[PDB]
């Protein structure tokens, strides 16, 4: 979860679907768009099956109809250990990488390899550490008493353990985890000996464990591309990875899958506002889904018959015809009054204290009249002016005050229209002075 | 210098010998500090090594000749 404040899509904890993919009317924070939500459930079951490679879905509809909400719901219902990359249309125009290179990196970030590895680990509490540091030469010796709830034992320590325990200075009572293969001790904390604190470890010292590792193909590509280390994964200067190391990694991944020591986990790549990509990017996407190691691409757009960038003609959805041929389209519709009321109810329930019912009806009326998003943005400022009035609930008059202060789009457009000479136009003409 | 009965004595090995549990005989991963007893795991420790009646540790070590 890391550090998370309250955001726009924070209430969505996944698709509200049953076992037969029939959508509940209101579940997991999401309400309405039942045909679209059933389609997203079918696509989710595609990704969870993981036997289908390189399909594209186009979530198209009017603005503020929940397309990004649908994609966030798919990402939440997918869970972890399955890769998900959400990029926008303005990300891939890179000043160092080419457009197809950035698209290839985003394609390969959403394909994952799952490796099961069994390691060795010794973790307990130090009763007492002694060192017989009579260093006549370079040799030194010492003994270590390490305890858990069911173990109590003494160890004879070699020289390299004495070097490893001199740094990361372990006192008596500290809790340490030892990797015998690499010789890296980690100081988890101090046990309950106050007279940062951690619990004393449970029994069975020297216990093997399985740590399931999932890495994407982009990281393996960065590692195998020899002149860029793993610091390229943080610095971002990977810099035009060649095709031959990609081919080598694909052959090695096929070998690992065949011989059974690695499992491939497909993921979902989401492109928000796909209409800003150029026709070159559409061509590379057009021919990029035929690779077997290609994820399930989600595209979301809210444009009509518009021009395609890099060309001069108009095309449906802002996309060329062959890309529309290579994708199935999920349609989404707008919201009526009850859906707006339910959405505002959920967002106000999570975001803040409760509302009076007439205030909620006024929010629903404003959301029908102007915009859903405008009412959802009015909720918090109405609550803040309610706290400034020192009242717990949010009344109608706080909403009236916030409606008077914060304008929607239509009132701003109209008020721009009656006050034209005060503003700057396309031709750069403006009457700053108020007299005559 | 040469002798018969003492020069045919086998010298100690240079390779370090394998460590074994005193009561079970598997790998002695652990040795108890108070008891100086090699033991295999936790239930062996709490079932034999802790409630052992005193004077038995020396006859334990007598098998390895460390008493
Ligand atoms: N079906 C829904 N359930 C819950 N919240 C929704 C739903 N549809 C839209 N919203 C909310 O409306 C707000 C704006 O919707 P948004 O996702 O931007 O629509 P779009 O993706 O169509 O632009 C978001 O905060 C979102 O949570």
């Amino acid at each position: 979860k890391s550090l998370s404040l309250i955001a726009a899509h924070s209430h969505i904890t996944g698709l509200g679907l049953d076992e037969n993919l029939q959508p509940r009317p209101t579940s997991e924070g999401m309400v309405g768009q039942l045909q679209a939500r059933r389609a997203a459930g079918v696509i989710l079951k595609m990704v969870q099956n993981g036997t289908i490679a390189g399909r594209a879905v186009l979530v198209a509809g009017p603005p503020s109809t929940g397309k990004t909400a649908l994609a966030m719901g798919v990402s939440q219902s997918l869970g972890k250990d399955v890769p998900f990359t959400a990029i926008a249309g303005s990300e891939i125009f890179s000043l160092e990488l080419s457009k197809t290179e950035a698209l290839t990196q985003a394609f390969r970030k959403s394909i994952g390899i799952k490796i099961k590895e069994e390691t060795e680990l010794i973790e307990g509490e130090v009763v007492e550490i002694q060192i017989d540091r009579s260093i006549t030469g370079g040799h030194k010796q010492g003994k270590l008493t390490i305890k858990t709830t069911d173990m109590e034992t003494i160890y004879e320590l070699g020289n390299k353990m004495i070097d490893g325990l001199t740094k990361e200075k372990v006192l008596a009572g500290d809790v340490i985890s030892i990797d015998k293969a690499s010789g890296k001790i980690t100081k988890l904390g101090r046990s309950f000996a106050r007279s940062r604190f951690v619990q004393c470890p449970e029994g069975e010292l020297q216990k093997r464990k399985t740590v399931v590792h999932t890495v994407s193909l982009h990281e393996i590509d960065v590692i195998n591309s020899r002149t860029q280390g793993f610091l390229a994964l943080f610095t971002g200067d990977t810099g035009e990875i060649r095709s031959e190391v990609r081919d080598q990694i694909n052959t090695k991944v096929a070998e690992w899958k065949e011989e059974g020591k690695a499992e491939i986990v497909p993921g979902v790549l989401f492109i928000d506002e796909v209409h800003m990509l150029d026709i070159e990017c559409f061509s590379f996407i057009n021919r990029a889904l035929e690779d077997e190691f290609a994820p399930i691409v989600m595209m979301a757009t809210n444009r009509g018959v518009s021009k395609t960038r890099g060309t001069n003609y108009k095309s449906p959805h802002g996309l060329p015809l062959d890309l529309l041929d290579r994708s199935i389209i999920i349609t989404t519709k707008s919201y009526n009054e009850q859906e707006i009321k339910t959405i505002l109810s959920i967002r106000a329930q999570e975001e803040e204290v409760e509302l009076s019912s007439d205030a909620l009806d006024l929010l629903t009326k404003t959301g029908v009249e102007t915009s859903l998003r405008y009412s959802s943005n009015l909720i918090s400022v109405a609550q803040q002016i309610a706290m400034k009035r020192k009242n717990n609930t949010v009344e109608v008059e706080d909403v009236k005050r916030a409606y008077l202060l914060f304008l929607d789009s239509a009132r701003s457009v109209k008020y721009v229209q009656e006050n034209e000479s005060q503003y700057i136009d396309d031709q750069g003409n403006v009457q700053i002075s108020i007299a005559k | 210098p040469k002798a018969t009965y003492f020069s045919v004595e086998a010298p100690p090995s240079i390779r370090p010998a394998k460590k074994y549990c005193d009561v079970t005989g598997l790998k002695g991963f652990y040795k108890s500090p108070t008891n100086n007893i090699r033991y295999h795991n936790a239930e062996i420790y709490q079932l034999i090594v802790k409630p052992m009646a005193p004077g038995v540790d020396q006859e334990y070590l007598k098998l390895r000749g460390a008493n």
